[PDB]
């Protein structure tokens, strides 16, 4: 179990913390967040109590090295950053830790939930849809665009997921257009499968990671990579029958995590009807039809 | 975007367009089987593709053949009007290919966009005009080139016959929207304003009679007042 350390707390601001997420007073002694479990990538994110505009946040692993937080007055946002030095870290989580100063994170331990939503996602990965080569943290906001949306505007603070066109000649075969527009197959399976994405572990973790974006940033360019992704294995015809099943877990725990009070702006009404009832697979997701048809039937 | 009675002078510019009408393309006659069951049988179509301001017609005619074998045939006759419409394109020299094709029906857009990926510089458009373009197909001349195709065909017309010579684009495509709908709301009685007379005939080599420009007033008065009573035999006025 490792830590992530506050310097402090200078102005009010809501932390989360993976799906928890707690109020931290102006100044109040807060320094931290400890026994977050290994194994797993983690986001720590904020929200001002003064400008609830902008949420922002850092994905990491701390496997990957020593990581703290710290506010920065001039740029007015708190920052993560590395710690190199290896026994000044420890000193200094030793010392919060006896202070008690620190929060746990707070997993309950039948709960599989975070887990489930970053089956697939690993860090190498986030990192190369978030290019910031020095730093092995990755820093998002509510604000940034992604490349395809630069298409239709600084390369540098974008989101580089992988632009999915169904109508686009990398969609649709020269003398296929019917075929591979009505059975996305072949996009699926060959160009972005096989070719781009190399496995469907590859294609889950960005999935998931797109959903993670757009729930806890109100990131809409993730929204729309993320249904993007579900809509492209849904309107195939052939799919491997274990990337369905898992689909359906994947997307089950998406729509069991997501705020009842934000399914409005973070749910495609047409994507959904389409996925559930009309598309190939309209009787592969089991799982995800009864919790959307329990939780939100105004939505169908 | 979308074409409307806003932006109607646009057809006669000097940017090169065609219309696309796929109603005629998939056209069936529906009978019982000796079961009791209904079944259908094709008849040959047509895509109906038109230059507004030259009146050059592309007349694709469809052959009962394209269908053998074939399931979803209404959602098929789209794409293959789709694939007939960029195989005209890209057989045209560049300077003949279109800067815009207007789609009758919004359900024309996907399937012309996709065959279209190659030529990203031509727009695709609807229109929210109620053309009627279906009715080419009760001109006899019109029903006996398709009926009689034994094989896939492209056959060449200018449906304004000789009209530009004395008349503008826009006068012209007027006259033609005004006879189209008048051979689409009562074939019949509209049928007898053009040829009840023994006197005015049709060239060989044209679709409309040779009507002075007195005739045609005359006549595309007589248009008007079909269309406008039907209006009233239909909603009793
Ligand atoms: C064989 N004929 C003379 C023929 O096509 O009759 C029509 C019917 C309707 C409109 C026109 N223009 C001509
Ligand atoms: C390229 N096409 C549309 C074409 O030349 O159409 C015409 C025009 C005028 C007379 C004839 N016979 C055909």
């Amino acid at each position: 179990m490792n830590t992530v350390p506050f310097t402090s707390a200078p102005i009010e601001v809501t932390i989360g913390i993976d799906q928890y997420s707690f109020n931290v007073k102006e100044n109040q002694p807060f320094h931290g967040i400890k026994d977050i479990p290994i194994g797993h990538v983690h986001v720590i994110h904020f929200q001002h109590a003064d400008n609830s505009s902008m949420r922002y946040g850092y994905w990491f692993d701390c496997r990957m090295g020593n990581f703290y937080i710290q506010y920065d007055p001039k740029d007015g946002l708190y920052k993560m950053m590395e710690e190199r030095d290896g026994a000044k870290f420890e000193n200094i989580v030793h010392n919060f830790k006896e202070r008690q100063m620190m929060v746990s994170y707070p997993k309950i331990d039948e709960d599989d939930t975070w887990y489930n939503l970053t089956e697939f996602v690993q860090m190498d990965k986030i990192r190369k849809i978030v290019r910031k080569d020095e730093n092995q943290f990755s820093y998002v906001d509510s604000s940034m665009t992604t490349v395809q949306e630069n298409e239709l505007s600084d390369p540098a603070h974008s989101l580089n997921y992988t632009v999915i066109n169904f109508k686009s000649r990398e969609a649709i075969r020269p003398g296929h257009e019917m075929e591979d527009f009505l059975d996305k197959s072949y996009y699926l399976n060959t160009v972005m499968l096989q070719g781009i994405f190399k496995n469907s572990s590859n294609y889950f973790g960005e999935l998931q990671f797109a959903f993670l974006n757009a729930m806890f940033f109100g990131n809409y360019g993730s929204s729309l990579q993320w249904h993007a992704m579900i809509e492209l294995i849904c309107s195939s015809a052939t799919v491997p029958k274990h990337m369905l099943d898992k689909l359906d877990e994947i997307l089950y725990y998406q729509i069991k995590t997501l705020p009842e009070q934000y399914s409005d702006i973070l749910l495609n009404e047409r994507v959904w009807n389409i996925c559930l009832y009309s598309s190939f697979q309209k009787n592969s997701l089991h799982n995800t039809e009864k919790i959307m048809e329990n939780k939100y039937p105004e939505l169908l | 975007g979308a074409m409307n009675s806003s932006n109607y002078a646009e057809l006669f510019n000097n940017d090169i367009k065609l219309f696309v009408d796929d109603t005629n393309v998939y056209r069936v006659t529906v009978h019982k089987t000796f079961e009791g069951n209904v079944a259908t049988k094709a008849i040959n179509g047509c895509i109906f593709t038109l230059n507004p301001k030259t009146g050059h017609l592309f007349l694709k005619i469809i052959h009962t053949s394209v269908w053998a074998g074939q399931k979803r045939l209404s959602q098929l006759a789209k794409w293959k009007t789709a694939e007939e419409v960029s195989a005209l394109v890209r057989s045209l020299p560049k300077e003949e290919q279109p800067k815009q094709i207007i789609v009758t029906r919004k359900a024309m857009l996907d399937p012309l966009e996709v065959h279209m990926l190659d030529f990203p510089n031509i727009a695709i458009r609807p229109t929210e005009l109620r053309l009627p373009f279906s009715a080419a197909m009760s001109i006899d001349k019109l029903s006996d080139v398709v009926m009689k195709a034994t094989e896939p065909q492209m056959v060449l017309f200018n449906i304004y016959d000789d009209w530009l010579d004395r008349i503008s684009s826009y006068t012209a495509f007027s006259r033609l929207t005004l006879l189209l709908r008048a051979l689409k709301t009562n074939e019949e009685s509209a049928k007898m304003i053009l040829l009840s007379d023994p006197t005015i005939t049709i060239k060989s080599y044209h679709l409309w009679p040779s009507f002075t420009d007195e005739q045609w007033i005359t006549i595309e008065s007589q248009m008007r007042d079909l269309i406008l009573t039907e209006y009233g035999r239909k909603y009793n006025v």
